């Protein structure tokens, strides 16, 4: 139409390519899979899952598109990739899994997800956290309540010697610190 | 009535052994280096899980606001990265640093439009950030947005003064992104947009 009459020959052909030229789209920080997904462009993520592309490429930081589904909390975007059958299993530059991200964005949808995918929830990083510990630091009640009941276990050690209600000794006198160490020390006598 | 915290403090201790309740009264404020680790930083935790209370807490007690992670990355980084944005609000009114590139030479504003959050952006530019900052490979936001195929987005950054005439490393304009896609991807939209604006 208007713009069209300023590209040339070469430039319309790229236009009116039925196929996506991916390597002009990617660079190694930023893919084009983790970006469409981290914005929650779920019809271009399919349509791009459609060409030849490895669903469990990594950027430059060793992260895949469902981490940044995750971290995002793009909840449609990572059931769909789990569906499609990307890899729950991967590990980060530190060996944290995706319970951990998971649980640190706060999400109770994609915890339950992973569990279904069968994720292991004590998994523990390089430095010994589990996703527990990751909980604990972030006082959210709620997500430590739902760890527990899903089989959480409460007695595992960081590389410092500290259990999650360890951990939560040093995180400060307060009150929602107060109520995540009540569910700690309470939970396992709730257990017949 | 904080009388609930008090009340509340005495039930826990009531639960604890002594060994623990020695730590406890050992630790009125967060103990940094024990409550730390490379890859969960406390404000970046409390950031993605909304604790604004908490973060105030951790910052009032004498960690700096800007305080970087393993990938020179601050809480702002990661609330926008989480796309948090009542939290980067109040993270930008409290003083945080909107311009620090981290590791990979990223910005605040080129995570925001990664991410999409329009609002954000928009929240920036009144912080004067540099919408023409390159990262590592000399992408800028514009790149990103194009790349996003977000013609709010790419429009809103054209607006105010993103360069379109900045290449990446290996000589990639925005242009180019937009074209790269081919049909069905909004590609026409936005090489009309590139070729148009601003004015």
């Amino acid at each position: 139409d208007g713009p069209r009459k300023l590209l040339s020959k070469e430039e319309k052909f790229m236009l009116n390519s039925r196929n996506p030229d991916l390597a002009v789209a990617t660079s190694k920080k930023w893919l084009p899979l983790h970006t469409l997904a981290a914005c929650g462009e779920f019809y271009l993520v399919d349509s791009l899952l459609k060409h030849n592309l490895d669903i469990n490429a990594t950027d430059v930081g060793g992260l895949t598109v469902l981490h940044r589904a995750i971290i995002g909390k793009k909840q449609a975007i990572t059931n769909y990739l789990l569906r499609e059958s990307a890899n729950p299993f991967v590990l980060d530059d530190e060996g944290a899994t995706l319970m951990h991200y998971a649980v640190q964005t706060a999400s109770a949808p994609t915890i339950k997800l992973l569990l279904l995918y069968n994720a292991d929830i004590n998994a523990q990083d390089r430095d010994g956290w589990t996703p527990l510990h990751v909980a604990v630091q972030a006082r959210r009640s709620d997500i430590v309540k739902l760890l527990l009941i899903k089989g959480a276990d409460i007695e595992v050690k960081n590389k410092d010697g500290l259990t999650p209600l360890g951990l939560c000794l040093y995180l400060g006198r307060e009150i929602r610190t107060y109520e995540v160490m009540k569910l700690l020390k309470e939970f396992p006598l709730s257990r017949h | 009535t904080d009388n609930y915290e008090e009340e509340l403090a005495k039930e826990v201790e009531q639960l604890l052994e002594p060994e623990e309740r020695v730590i406890l009264q050992q630790n009125e404020k967060p103990n940094l280096k024990m409550i730390s680790t490379k890859s969960w930083k406390p404000l970046q935790t409390l950031a993605l899980s909304m604790q604004i209370q908490l973060m105030d807490n951790l910052i009032e007690n004498g960690l700096d606001i800007d305080d970087v992670d393993k990938d020179n990355q601050t809480a702002l980084h990661k609330a926008i990265i989480g796309k948090k944005e009542a939290v980067i609000s109040h993270l930008l009114r409290k003083g945080a640093n909107p311009h620090l590139q981290d590791r990979d030479g990223a910005a605040p504003i080129h995570y925001a439009v990664q991410v999409g959050a329009l609002q954000t952006v928009k929240l920036l530019f009144k912080y004067n950030v540099d919408v023409n900052v390159a990262d590592n490979e000399g992408w800028t936001p514009l790149h990103i947005a194009v790349q996003s195929r977000n013609r709010d987005i790419t429009k809103i950054l054209l607006t105010n003064g993103a360069d379109k005439t900045r290449r990446t490393k290996d000589g990639k304009l925005a242009l180019d992104l937009a074209l790269c896609f081919g049909r069905d991807f909004k590609s026409y939209d936005l090489v009309k947009l590139l070729k148009i604006m601003p004015t």
